[PDB]
């Protein structure tokens, strides 16, 4: 649960045999068969805590987010007691173009998991600020840059860009200088915005080789 | 020290806590009630004679004659290392034939895009550059064009003393850069042979 | 009278220049270097250079950062507050261009779009040494005006 | 009028400028620095920079506010600091400690006009808390000027406070209550302990702040005035006869507690004089009272 | 090069890392007993000086 | 809408972007007068449009700093030392430009400089300059409304002398004649609050009878840019009244009204009165240095200024001609700046 | 038939601008406060954020390195190296040992000038100036170590794919067991005028008050975590580096108030210069960047006299190496917090997505419940001790 300090000497272990087992190899088995409806595709990959071991990931839809998250927090075998952060990432290519991306600690298991909600510009993900307080500044950053609704939000608010804008900047379609410019005018005493120009326009550099086959 | 008195604290509520309860006696880092006279004499007046001030006082008071640590920024100069990176300069072979080969890695590497190159086929036949300008107000001096030109022509040289009144002084060019090259060049060249060693 | 102008218009410079009050936009990175270069190492109390935390008592502006959209209205209305003298250090990548921030939506690419800037201290992070050379070289041009001269003949 | 009034005068604002420079020099002290050395190679001449450059920025118009009182802090300042120095050099009154009581009880009044000026709401609440913090301390003071008329007696026989009189002998006894009246002293010239002020000023709460060019001067000059008077007053009432060395180094004292002390919260300070400092300055008063005649 | 910046033979010596309790000197009672001395001789001298006047 | 050329000879071919900053405008404009309340902001719409302005000024770095921020780098060219008397000085600045602007006036006279020269003969001197060129296409020179060579004021009259001598060099130049500009860094209502506020009396010439026409700042800097933009308007001379014909005791009266004054402070200083009491203070005027305790209001001139009627004639050319339709002084943006210091709500 | 009890009203609704004694940056705090106590804290962000994320979406894998230093300019290397071994991760390189010492090396200096300037900065706001001008010189001291390094004091980007940039320069290893053997020295008088002063103690005693549950909920970490009972550090729970086989104690106290997180910094100052002090005397030989070509740059010599050398400079200098498809997040123990990059790769030479995790985000996000029953004086210091960065909050 929560890592009060017990042992005052001899803790060089990095953790118990059995709590490294079961979250090394059977956690994403375990997780499918306690709570079916929820996931819909699980990954082993590269693990967020280290290189050595193994880490899961688990997509599931936007319906499902909250009681999943609920069971990751409060379970007894798995208390994911922390909410690292929340992210969404662009495929323009893909119908369902946002990835709401979860990322979650448990000091007990000292493991971490990767929760993906596969959505769209319409769709909405309920908010998950009842179970970790920590998500609402999350969930208004994820608004803020790529225009992903969130239900439910005590208060969604853009964080990051100025006052009065409207786009939605970490979407691939949105140009990366943006649209205005902002300059003191002398005959109007105010600071104003303006379309942009560029003295210098940004130059892309195509390094991309025909023979690479890492591409995908 | 760490230890903590019932009456001094930050927060109201926790001065509520302490003056109606007497939980803070179960706690370790609070001071227990004296249990005897001579004890209580001697927390009355350590509060009251202000003794913990002046224990800093003496120690604040060692400043007073200690040796002053202070650079006259004039007269004398802050050490600094040959690794320095500072104001770029372009760079000549000794017999005074510039070391650019337009291989233009250099604004290829740059991650703040300072640097706009265009080149020629010069008329001897040498690949050379007809322009050649870094923008010093974008630039990051981080230093990676001088890690990618294969020629040493481009150096990020010791000079840290380049402020200007005007902006447009601070669009450095090919002449400017050549100049500063030439102005810096024993201590630049010293500098790469020191450095050479290490990589 | 023109030497009595001229002694009083050079007495007025080094009254000037010695006593710079500078107000410190401290946006970013530089304003760091800036604490460092205040600190006990270089000693910018002995320049006469010392910061007050106000625009109206404050006659040279040191703007050290990343100015964006956000702030520039407040950079704007700070620099309004303070007197007529007014002289502004713009330090730092950042504040002379934009920088390595310069093709970003939130980046106002120089402090000079928004207020006009007398001497540019060239870095990222400018070194310590250097901001001292560009308040010297703002130094001498307080000490090149010669205001009194031009009110005898004007 | 009479020649001495100016041997009063000018001494006064000579000292409050290099009163201004030895706060400085002192803090280089602390600090592993150096007093400031390109205003000129000795910086005897450095204050006079500040005043003299100070002369020369454009001046500013009044904004929002009534000029009549805006005026009449800085006049107020620079009234009480020269009657309070000619009264403690050339008068000969009985109860003159006592005057000098009532002149530093009009010092409230600069600060508070100074507040009204900003008419923020927020600046009532600082002005406020500002001469909270002046009349509280100014009680204590009472007090232990009440203690220092007890042992106060002349070669007549008759009780006084008449400064030259307090000043002829030295007593042992005063001392307890010399410590209450050099806290009191650091209070009542707002120093860093009681230096509330510095952090609610950084935001404009509301300070002499709004004056600018020779209204501001006149304050900061008062306010070093005003430490020089109360270390003047520590020397002549419990430390015998008026000594110039004596002052200075009471005035270095206070630079030095200052470094050595952080700021206290504006509840803090308050309670310390109410509930800590005033039953000790009555305990005394008492003990002085009540060590007999 | 084959040269490069390695720790020297036989090590580096020690350090301290560990705080230093220097919490040593004047306390309590002494001062208190200075303190009612000096009061006896003020007070003494005030007998003095108010018999004389 | 559609952005309308500059009318310069080749313009087309140079000229290129939107418009607005870092765009190529084909116009390399020498102000005189830059740093002045008019010449500033006619240094704004030039420099805003993307074209260089060359601002020759008098020594003075700090009544300089903000023309620096008008346009982008290299964009705005300041020349330090500003002499009327040298011609190699205006050969200099006026080497590249292709459209030159006169805005160098003075209110008072001084010791240094009087009417005659700086009204007349650097209008004259600087005429033969820009002639002998020929690569200036297009003069502006600004002027006063009530200029006119039988004017009692000498500054109007040898305001209008000068004018007249342009006009002789250059046939192809063209006058502006404002009215009193309001602004923020104005000499009409600021002088009025400060008589007003820090005067111990405001004299008020005759009862305020005088009529005028004053105008915004900002529409007589776009009416420059409407001249720029057309050739037709070369060789004619252009009123730039306000909408709104006033009296003085109307405005007098309104300045009361917004700052919420707690009574009228204006006096009855007749004519024929200040016509004694002002003419020995010009001589003293003319044989001493700057000072800012007296100047514009308490000078002869002025009070000859006050007595007559500065408004536009009825045939003549305006701010309908360019079509521009001035916006009203006494309501709106252009008398904010008033209503910041008090409007009875305030302080 | 029994009265109802009314309530009272909240009001004064204060804006606090950006003011030079609170954690450095620009701070826009709207507080509504009853009376004199604070009823909400509402930060407003925004007034720093430079767009890095999408910047980062147009530059290389390499050209991207600079931005991590320039996200916390107290802490560069912490935060470079997190984003140097996401890529590692995703590229499988295996950093040589040499490099790895160099790494922890580095990594455990900045976090002591960290926590010196926190330390220092806090007590400047509370209103005592002598710590923080006697840390000047120690800072100063670590700067110069930093110009040797990599030729820039703050900026240094000495961290890279696989190892270090260069090699540690000739006499440097003296010089930092030199400051060393000195440092512990300064600590102290350091802690002597702030621990056991009356006046610090209680200004600091009982404020900002953070329960362990409170701390796991909000998501924060490091030293808030420490102060409370947690014991939880990640150069321990999830070594990165050669921090496994570096012995060092975590130091934990229970309160949660500004105080014991205090003291939990000076002690982290102690363990860093026993780190500090293992790393010295461990420093193996070697090399110090990886010897794979194909993702290190080539040495000089060898471009100049071997072609498929030259060719590798050539295309890791233009194209850059290709990251194979894959996302990763990294953390470290940055001195802040928990500093962690969440990678996307398509395989491409440039990132698809790079999401950094602030650590001060969510401490900042946790003012409103600390700062709740407080005073206008107390959100100062409690700013203090989340020792929010706002270029590090704002990305
Ligand atoms: C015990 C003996 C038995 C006999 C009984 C005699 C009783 C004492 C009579 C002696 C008279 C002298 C007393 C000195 C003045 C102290 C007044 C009370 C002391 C006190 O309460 O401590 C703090 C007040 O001092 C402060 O902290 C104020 C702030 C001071 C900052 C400036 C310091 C200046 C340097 C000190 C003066 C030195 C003068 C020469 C340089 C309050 O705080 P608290 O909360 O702890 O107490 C409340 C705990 N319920
Ligand atoms: N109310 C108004 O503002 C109106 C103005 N006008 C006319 O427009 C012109 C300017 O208007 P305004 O800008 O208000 O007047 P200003 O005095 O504000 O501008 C005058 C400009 O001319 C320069 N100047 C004056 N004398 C000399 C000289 N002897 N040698 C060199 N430069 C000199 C000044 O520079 P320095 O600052 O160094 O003197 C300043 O830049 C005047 O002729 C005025 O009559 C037209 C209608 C109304
Ligand atoms: S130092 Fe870096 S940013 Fe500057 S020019 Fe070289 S590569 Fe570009
Ligand atoms: S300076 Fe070096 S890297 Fe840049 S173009 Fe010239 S040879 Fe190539
Ligand atoms: S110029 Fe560099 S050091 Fe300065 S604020 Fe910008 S990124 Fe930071």
């Amino acid at each position: 649960s929560y890592c009060y300090a017990r042992k005052m000497t001899d803790k060089d272990y990095i953790a118990y045999d059995n709590i490294k087992n079961f979250g090394d190899n059977y956690l994403t088995d375990y997780i499918i068969k306690t709570v079916p409806k929820y996931v819909t595709m699980a990954v082993n990959g590269p693990a967020q805590s280290s290189v050595l071991y193994q880490e899961p990931t688990i997509y599931t839809t936007p319906e499902h987010i909250y009681a999943l998250c609920a069971f990751l927090r409060d379970h007894v075998n798995l208390q994911y007691k922390t909410l690292i952060d929340i992210t969404a990432v662009d495929y323009p290519e893909r119908s369902a173009r946002f990835e709401v991306v979860y990322h979650l600690l448990s000091p007990r298991l000292n493991n971490r998991i990767r929760i993906k909600v596969v959505v769209d510009e319409v769709t909405s993900v309920p908010s998950v600020s009842r179970i970790w307080n920590a998500a609402n500044w999350f969930e208004r950053e994820t608004w803020d840059m790529f225009g992903v609704f969130f239900s439910n939000h005590p208060d969604l608010r853009r964080v990051l860009t100025d006052y009065g804008f409207t786009g939605h900047p970490l979407r691939k379609d949105f140009p990366l200088t943006g649209y205005t410019e902002v300059r003191y005018d002398y005959g109007k005493k105010r600071v104003i915005s303006e379309p942009l120009e560029l003295t210098q326009e940004f130059r892309y550099f195509d390094f991309s080789s025909p023979w690479d086959t890492l591409s995908r | 020290g760490t230890e903590r008195r019932p009456g001094q604290s930050g927060a109201w509520k926790q001065v509520d806590k302490q003056r109606y309860s007497s939980e803070w006696e179960q706690d370790p880092t609070f001071k227990q009630v004296p249990k005897n006279v001579s004890e209580v004499l001697d927390d009355s007046v350590s509060v009251l004679f202000l003794t913990d001030i002046v224990r800093g006082m003496m120690y604040s008071a060692s400043g007073f004659f200690d040796d002053k640590v202070t650079i006259l920024y004039p007269f004398e100069k802050g050490a600094v290392s040959p690794r320095f990176r500072g104001e770029h300069a372009l760079r000549r072979y000794p017999t005074g034939e510039e070391r650019c080969i337009s291989c233009k890695l250099c604004e290829a590497i740059c991650p703040a895009q300072a640097i706009t190159i265009e080149a020629e086929e010069r008329e001897d036949g040498s690949r050379k550059t007809t322009r050649y300008d870094i923008d010093m107000t974008k630039c990051i001096y981080c230093g990676f064009c001088q890690e990618a030109c294969p020629v040493d022509a481009i150096v990020e040289g010791p000079n840290f003393e380049f402020s200007t009144e005007t902006r447009e002084e601070l669009l450095y060019d090919k002449q400017k850069l050549l100049e500063n090259g030439d102005k810096w060049e024993q201590e630049i060249a010293a500098n790469l042979r020191t450095e050479s060693l290490y990589r | 009278a023109d030497f009595i102008v001229s002694k009083v218009d050079t007495v007025v410079n080094w009254a000037r220049a010695g006593s710079m009050w500078p107000m410190t936009f401290g946006l970013a990175c530089c304003a760091v270097e800036m604490m460092h270069a205040g600190a006990s190492r270089y000693d910018l109390d002995r320049f006469g250079i010392i910061f007050r935390p106000s625009p109206r008592q404050s006659d040279v502006m040191i703007v050290a950062g990343t100015l964006t959209n956000k702030m520039a209205p407040a950079l704007r209305k700070v620099y309004d507050q303070m007197p007529e003298p007014k002289w502004v250090v713009s330090m730092g990548s950042c504040a002379n261009g934009g920088g390595y921030y310069h093709y970003s939506y939130s980046v106002v690419r120089g402090c000079d779009r928004v207020v006009p800037v007398d001497v540019y201290v060239p870095g990222c992070p400018p070194t310590a040494e250097g901001l001292l050379y560009g308040l010297l070289q703002l130094q001498k041009k307080i000490y090149r005006s010669k205001n009194t001269q031009l009110w005898w003949n004007k | 009028m009479n020649l001495n009034i100016i041997m009063t005068v000018l001494p006064l604002l000579v000292s409050v400028a290099f009163l201004t420079l030895s706060e400085r020099a002192v803090m280089g002290s602390l600090q592993r620095r150096m007093g400031p050395a390109v205003s000129g190679a000795f910086g005897i001449l450095q204050p006079f920079w500040d005043g003299f450059k100070l002369a020369v920025k454009e001046p500013i118009l009044p904004a929002n506010a009534a000029a009549g009182i805006f005026y009449a802090a800085p006049l107020i300042c620079i009234c009480i600091c020269v009657a309070s120095w000619c009264t403690l050099l050339l008068t000969d009154l009985s109860i003159g400690g006592l005057f000098l009581l009532l002149l530093s009880s009009l010092a409230v009044y600069g600060v508070l006009l100074a507040g009204y000026s900003c008419n923020s709401k927020y600046a009532f609440l600082g002005c406020l808390r500002s001469v909270s913090l002046m009349i509280s301390y100014e009680l204590v003071i009472s007090v232990v000027i009440l203690c220092v008329i007890l042992e106060t007696r002349d070669g007549n026989g008759f009780p006084c406070l008449n400064l030259t009189e307090t000043a002829s002998q030295t007593k042992i006894i005063l001392i307890p209550a010399g410590l209450l009246f050099y806290i009191c002293s650091l209070a009542e010239s707002k120093r860093v302990p009681f230096d509330l002020p510095e952090a609610e000023a950084e935001l404009v709460a509301g300070y002499n702040v709004e004056y600018s060019s020779l209204g501001f001067a006149v304050f900061f000059v008062a306010e070093y005035g005003n430490t020089l008077l109360m270390a003047a007053l520590i020397n002549i009432y419990f430390l015998g006869k008026l000594n110039s060395a004596l002052i200075a180094a009471i005035f270095v004292s206070f630079i030095w507690v200052r470094g050595t002390l952080p700021r206290y919260r504006y509840d803090m300070f308050m309670q310390i004089g109410w509930k800590s400092l005033l039953p000790v300055a009555l305990a005394l008063y008492l003990a002085q009272a009540s060590l007999g005649y | 090069p084959k040269v490069q910046d390695v720790p020297p033979p036989g090590g580096f010596p020690s350090i301290r890392i560990e705080r230093k309790l220097p919490n040593t000197g004047p306390t309590g009672l002494a001062v208190f007993l200075g303190f009612t001395a000096f009061m006896a001789l003020a007070v003494n001298q005030a007998r003095d000086r108010k018999s004389t006047n | 809408s559609t952005l309308k050329p500059f009318d310069l000879n080749a313009n087309n071919a140079v000229r290129n972007g939107p418009g607005g900053r870092s765009s190529i405008g084909g116009v390399v404009a020498t102000v005189f007068g830059a740093n002045g309340f008019i010449g500033s902001y006619v240094v704004n719409e030039i420099s805003k449009r993307g074209n260089q302005v060359v601002c020759p000024y008098r020594c003075n770095e700090n009544k300089v700093q903000p023309l620096k921020q008008m346009g982008d780098l290299g964009q705005v060219v300041l020349l330090p030392e500003f002499d009327i008397h040298d011609d190699e000085y205006i050969r200099r600045a006026i080497s590249r430009s292709n459209v030159v602007i006169n805005c160098v006036g003075i209110r008072q006279e001084t010791k240094n400089y009087s009417y005659k020269d700086v009204h007349v003969d650097f209008p004259t001197r600087l005429a033969k300059i820009v002639a002998e060129s020929g690569k200036v296409e297009r003069f502006i020179q600004v002027s006063e409304m009530g200029a006119d060579v039988s004017h009692a004021s000498r500054r109007l009259q040898t305001k209008a002398v000068g004018d007249e001598a342009i006009m002789k060099y250059i046939p192809d130049a063209t006058i502006i004649r404002p009215g009193n500009v309001v602004g923020i860094e104005d000499y009409f209502y600021n002088n009025l609050i400060f008589q007003l506020s820090y005067t111990i009396v405001a004299p008020v010439i005759n009862n305020g009878a005088n009529k005028v026409q004053p105008t915004y700042i900002l529409d007589v800097a776009d009416a420059v840019v409407k001249i720029l933009k057309d050739k037709k308007t070369s060789g004619k001379t252009y009123y730039l009244g306000g909408p709104e014909t006033l009296t003085m005791r109307q405005i007098y009266d309104h300045l009361i009204d917004t700052l919420r004054l707690s009574n009228d402070d204006t006096v009855n200083l007749r004519y024929e009165l200040a016509k004694m009491l002002y003419k020995p203070l010009d001589t003293l005027r003319t044989k001493l240095p700057e000072f800012p305790f007296l100047g514009f209001m308490m000078s002869s001139d002025y009070a000859e200024e006050q007595v007559a009627d500065s408004v536009a004639p009825a045939g003549s050319l305006g701010y309908k001609d360019l079509s521009i339709s001035p916006a009203k002084v006494t309501e709106g943006l252009a008398i904010e700046g008033v209503r910041f210091i008090r409007v009875g709500g305030y302080d | 038939m029994k009265p109802l009890t009314p309530s009272k009203v909240s009001n004064f609704t204060i804006n606090f601008g950006p003011q030079h004694p609170a954690a450095h940056g620009v701070l826009r705090l709207v507080l509504e406060m009853d009376g004199e106590i604070i009823k909400r804290a509402d930060p407003h962000i925004g007034l720093l954020h430079r767009g890095t994320e999408k910047l980062l979406e147009y530059k290389t894998y390499n050209q991207g390195i600079p931005y991590f230093d320039r996200l916390d300019y107290v802490s560069m290397m912490c935060m470079e190296h997190s984003y140097v071994l996401a890529i590692e991760q995703l590229l499988n390189v295996a950093v040589p040992l040499r490099g790895q010492y160099i790494r922890v090396l580095f990594s455990e200096i900045t976090r002591i000038m960290n926590h010196i300037l926190a330390i220092t900065c806090h007590s400047m706001d509370v209103g005592a100036l002598t710590p923080f001008l006697w840390a000047f010189e120690e800072r100063e001291k670590l700067f110069e170590f930093y110009e040797r390094v990599s030729g820039a004091r703050m900026h240094a980007a000495y961290f890279r794919v696989g190892g270090v940039a260069q090699d540690l320069p000739i006499g440097l290893l003296r010089d930092i067991y030199d400051w060393s053997r000195q440092f512990a020295s300064r600590v102290d008088e350091m802690e002597e005028l702030l621990t056991g002063n009356r006046i610090w103690k209680e200004r600091t005693i009982d404020v900002g008050l953070v329960t362990a549950q409170q701390a796991w909920d909000w998501g924060c970490s490091g030293p808030i975590l420490r102060g409370s009972g947690i014991d939880w550090d990640l150069r321990k729970n999830q070594p990165y580096d050669v921090y496994g086989r570096m012995d060092f104690n975590v130091p934990i106290a229970g309160h949660g108030d500004c105080y014991d997180r205090y003291l939990v910094r000076v002690q982290e100052m102690r363990e860093s210069l026993r780190i500090i002090y293992q790393c010295l005397n461990e420093m193996p030989d070697g090399l110090y960047k990886t010897p794979d070509q194909k993702v290190s740059p080539p040495s000089r010599g060898q471009m100049k006299q071997s072609m498929e050398s030259l060719i590798h400079h050539f295309k890791l200098f233009s194209e850059g190496y290709h990251v194979p498809a894959g996302e990763t997040y990294r953390a470290v123990e940055a001195p802040k917090g928990e500093f962690g990059v969440y990678l996307v790769s398509r395989g491409g030479n440039r990132p698809y997505r790079c999401k950094i995790r602030s650590p001060g985000y969510a401490h900042l996000q946790m003012l409103d419940m600390v700062a709740k029953g407080a005073m206008l004086a107390d959100v100062v210091t409690i700013i203090g001790t989340l020792d929010v960065v706002f270029g590090e909050i704002d990305r």
